[PDB]
């Protein structure tokens, strides 16, 4: 019964990684354990129909 | 005036009423109680997914889009071409160039959640200050906009219900030669 | 406008016949007149104390 | 000078206030993350007609078919098909035949419909509303120089700002066609433009859209939406070395990351905002007619 | 010196390529004239499914 | 709560006057010929020159059906203040000229939400004693907007169909009898409220 | 030859744009009151 | 409100209807009504209702 991460931040924090060079949406919990960047891309949230 | 009215009510078929395709938003109330015609979802284990988990008005959504939590975003692109779906959450210019690729895939008019892509990043590191500070001179010259030159900025009749009338008229004189030999054959 | 000028009146309408019609519910005489000057109410300062 | 020289100098603890944020700005202080884009912006003021010309020629045929049975209107019953699709009673010829005359119902029947369909390719040409631009962007060819085109006009800044600073590292010339186009007032900017003391802007973003969303008749009207801009955002400046600033990070992230935010900027924004023309279609007209005389003027060799 | 660099697969911004001959890329251009500098980057061909 | 057509007729008139000059040079009658293209424009190159005109006098009645269709149907005056949410009530001119009477429950309603101060400010510069004033004030168009109840106002749109009300419906409120503290008249007294809610009686008012 | 009060065959006749042959005008107060009649017919 | 395709319609806004409200049940003599309808009052006018 203990909380964890996969992925990109699974592969970051275990040391297998060490830049997340990625286009990753910067939010507030991710934030919360390890320091983000400035972002370069600036862009909401759409609806794609056909 | 049965023209007149004819023509008042094709001009009422065609311009003014249209079939509600569209969402208009997140504030849709059929979407708030959605059902099977109604099929969306977004990306699995995605910030999306945690942002609508933490309002407490969008947990019925949080319902309905946990039942078809999907990959890759191509999985949705290839699902909502064969009509697997109906409508699908993503960001702005990533669907503008995959419009620009794909000219039915059509956004919607609304625009929310105004977040940014950065660079994830580790701890307290000599790759924090450095790092900004080279982003921040790629922000302040012409690069942004030679990086929209290289995808962001490269982008990719009246026969609707009379056509069907043509080819029946096309019919007609088909068989009205017939008609018209035979009407020689009379005289 | 008005030096000293009060003076009997008709009145009728809707609320009159609401009260005209509680008057035959329940058991009481009346005294129909009108407010003074045409303003609601608010608690506002008297200029004094 | 200004909140510069009041945090930098430790006579304020932090910029709560909106700061534009470049790169000098940066090495002084440590900005905190962005909570609005608001980057930089400039203000200112073909198959009918074959398929009807093939049904065009069957009818001929057909007509020659009836005259072929059973007075000159071989060649001429081309003249009844095509001047009796627009209506305008023009006497041509009576025909004799009952074939030509089903025929031409049919065809009289085909151009009631056409025209009705017609009307209402006009209403949906009617439905929309078109929009036009002058400038399409910051390296226009009106910005080399006022006098490459006719009329000389006028573009301005802010003073002593951060964006006259970027201007100056991006194009010194820009700078120095703008030395004689000074000004001083953002509202004295926004009277010049109404009055017209003034021709283009330049300055942020979101201020002239809420600017432009509280103004009388929304004539000034803005370029894009910070395509071919600077496209930066805004945050809070603190002192280098704050042990606040992970704090009101997150706080940030937090007042963003709720949907609060979107109802600060629906309550302190605003979401507002003919006749006869047909003067290309008209040129059309004439150019069409123009044709059709040379090509008279050909055909009259004989 | 040397950084670890990882990313997903996005559609529009990371494009992948199997190789020409042998570890190689096709050093292609844009519609102005301008190679596309690319990586030789290592990932699976889909997911553990 | 037109000119293009005289561009139109001074071309045409040199067209009829040139295409009569091309069948003359193209081997009574003058008037004729003239009459003749009157009716072409209006319900042998030269006729194939008069049927293109035709064609273009159909688009230009086709275009004169579509403008006037633009200049009534789509386009609609902007008399309307659709309630509370009017930018034009949020940020007040000096054509825009709202208000209530003077101490009334609007006045404190309006202090209350700190909010709507704007609309205090304003319309302390213009509060009236009576209705009645008001609907001599808005006759005369030296108003523009007044806030009030609904049924006064419906009443009034029943008696002048110029006095028109918005769609928004604001603070659902309920009107009573002013009564006094603790006595026996406020409970039998509301029972007979209740008996006249239950009934038709209301109806019959209406 | 009949046209004493027949141009009413030819007044609503021709109102409504249906291209059958009427009568001969030949009065040229009856050709110009039929163009501003049919302008008339035509936005109505 | 939340219909599929606003396929039922009512009829009126209330007018020909009995037009009456709702309200907390309390019991009679309860000292908590004054409060309750002054924070009712309050909840109404000041547009959180
Ligand atoms: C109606 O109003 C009257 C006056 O307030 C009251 O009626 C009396 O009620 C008591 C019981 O509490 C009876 O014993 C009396 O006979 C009633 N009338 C008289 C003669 O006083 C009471 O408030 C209401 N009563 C009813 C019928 O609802
Ligand atoms: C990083 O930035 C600082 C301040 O500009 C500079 O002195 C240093 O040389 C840069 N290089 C490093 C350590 O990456
Ligand atoms: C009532 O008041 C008006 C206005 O002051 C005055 O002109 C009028 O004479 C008065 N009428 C009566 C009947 O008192
Ligand atoms: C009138 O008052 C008397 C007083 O004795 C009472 O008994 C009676 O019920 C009243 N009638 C009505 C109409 O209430
Ligand atoms: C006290 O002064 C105020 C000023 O507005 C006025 O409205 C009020 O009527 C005055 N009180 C009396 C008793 O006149
Ligand atoms: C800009 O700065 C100069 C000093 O460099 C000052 O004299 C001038 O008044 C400023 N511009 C304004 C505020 O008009």
């Amino acid at each position: 019964n203990k909380k964890e991460w996969n992925g990109m931040m699974g592969e970051l924090l275990s040391g297998q990684a060490d830049m997340i060079v990625a286009p990753l949406t910067i939010n507030n919990e991710r934030a919360q354990y390890i320091e983000f960047s400035k972002p370069f891309k600036y862009q909401g949230l759409t609806i794609l129909v056909k | 005036i049965i023209v007149a009215s004819y023509t008042a009510n094709l001009a009422a078929f065609l311009v003014l009423d249209r079939p509600e395709e569209r969402i208009t938003g997140i504030n849709d109330p059929r979407l708030r109680n959605p059902s099977d015609k109604f099929i969306y979802a977004t990306v699995k284990q995605s910030s999306v997914d945690i942002y609508f988990r933490r309002q407490v008005e969008l947990s019925t959504m949080y319902r309905h889009m946990e039942k078809h939590n999907y990959e890759s975003a191509a999985e949705a692109i290839q699902a909502v071409r064969d009509n697997k779906l109906h409508a699908f959450i993503w960001d702005s210019a990533v669907l503008e160039f995959e419009a620009s690729q794909k000219c039915d895939l059509v956004t919607t008019g609304e625009l929310f959640f105004r977040s940014g892509f950065g660079i994830g990043m580790r701890k307290d590191s000599p790759w924090k200050q450095n790092v900004s500070l080279s982003i921040l001179k790629s922000h302040e010259n012409g690069f942004m906009e030679d990086l929209d030159k290289t995808w962001v900025r490269y982008q990719e009749l009246t026969f609707e219900n009379m056509a069907g009338v043509f080819m029946l008229v096309a019919g007609g004189i088909v068989a009205g030669i017939f008609l018209i030999f035979i009407e020689i054959a009379y005289k | 406008g008005s030096p000293r000028h009060t003076v009997p009146q008709c009145c009728y309408g809707f609320c009159i016949d609401l009260l005209i019609k509680l008057a035959r519910t329940m058991n009481f005489t009346y005294e129909v007149h009108l407010v003074a000057d045409g303003k609601f109410g608010t608690q506002e300062r008297v200029n004094n104390s | 000078n200004g909140m510069i020289g009041e945090v930098v100098y430790q006579r304020a603890v932090m910029a709560v206030g909106s700061l534009t944020i470049n790169e000098e700005r940066s090495e002084v202080v440590d900005f905190s993350v962005p909570f609005v884009e608001t980057g930089i912006s400039v203000m200112v003021s073909a198959s009918v007609w074959v398929m009807m010309f093939v049904m065009l020629l069957i009818v001929s045929a057909i007509a020659v078919f009836v005259f072929e049975y059973f007075s000159f209107t071989i060649g001429k019953a081309i003249w009844l098909l095509w001047g009796l699709v627009f209506n305008n009673s023009v006497p041509v010829q009576n025909p004799k035949g009952t074939t030509s005359k089903i025929m031409v119902s049919v065809w009289a029947f085909f151009a009631v419909i056409f025209l009705a369909s017609y009307t209402a390719n006009l209403a949906a040409f009617m439905i929309q509303e078109e929009f036009v631009d002058q400038v399409t962007g910051l390296s226009d060819k009106k910005f080399q120089r006022p006098h490459d085109y006719s009329p000389p006009f006028r573009f301005g800044t802010v003073p002593n700002g951060s964006t006259e600073r970027n201007i100056r590292n991006n194009y010194p010339y820009m700078h120095q066609y703008m030395t004689r186009f000074n000004q001083r007032g953002v509202e004295d900017a926004l009277v010049s433009l109404k009055t017209g003391k003034l021709d283009a802007f330049i300055y942020d973003a979101a201020v002239l859209n809420y600017k432009a969303g509280r103004d009388e008749g929304c004539k000034l009207v803005t370029i894009g939406s910070g395509y071919i801009f600077a496209t930066t955002g805004y945050g809070i400046a603190l002192q280098k070395g704050s042990p606040w600033k992970r704090q009101i990070d997150l706080a940030l992230l937090q007042f963003v990351g709720d949907g609060e935010m979107e109802e600060l900027e629906t309550l302190w924004l605003t979401g507002i905002c003919s006749s006869q023309l047909d003067i290309d279609n008209m040129a059309g007209v004439f150019y069409m007619l123009a044709a059709a005389m040379a090509l008279s003027l050909i055909t009259f060799i004989w | 010196t040397r950084l670890k660099i990882v990313t997903i697969h996005q559609e529009p911004f990371v494009y992948v390529k199997p190789t020409m001959s042998d570890g190689t890329c096709k050093e292609e251009f844009t519609v102005n004239g301008d190679p596309v500098k690319k990586v030789i980057c290592t990932g699976p061909n889909d997911t553990s499914p | 709560k037109s000119t293009l057509w005289l561009l139109v007729g001074l071309s045409v008139h040199v067209v009829a006057v040139m295409l009569y000059l091309l069948d003359r040079f193209s081997p009574l009658t003058l008037s004729s010929a003239m009459w003749f293209s009157w009716g072409v424009l209006l319900n042998f190159s030269a006729r194939i020159l008069g049927m293109v005109w035709a064609g273009f006098a159909m688009i230009i009645v086709a275009s004169y059906t579509a403008n006037l269709a633009a200049f009534l149907v789509l386009d609609r005056p902007e008399e309307r203040i659709t309630g509370i949410n009017d930018p034009r009530l949020r940020n007040p001119s000096d054509k825009f000229i709202y208000a209530t009477v003077k101490q009334s429950s609007v006045d404190i309603y309006f202090r209350r939400q700190v909010e709507l101060s704007t609309m205090y400010r304003h319309m302390e510069k213009h509060n009236y004693e009576s209705a009645a004033e008001a609907i001599q004030a808005v006759r005369d168009n030296k108003l523009h907007a007044f806030i009030w109840d609904s049924a006064v106002l419906e009443f009034e749109a029943s008696q002048k169909c110029d006095l028109v009300t918005t769609g928004e419906l604001f603070f659902r409120s309920g009107f009573g009898i002013g009564m006094r503290k603790d006595s026996p008249w406020k409970q039998n007294v509301s029972l007979s409220i209740l008996k006249s809610h239950e009934n038709g009686f209301m109806e019959d008012l209406d």
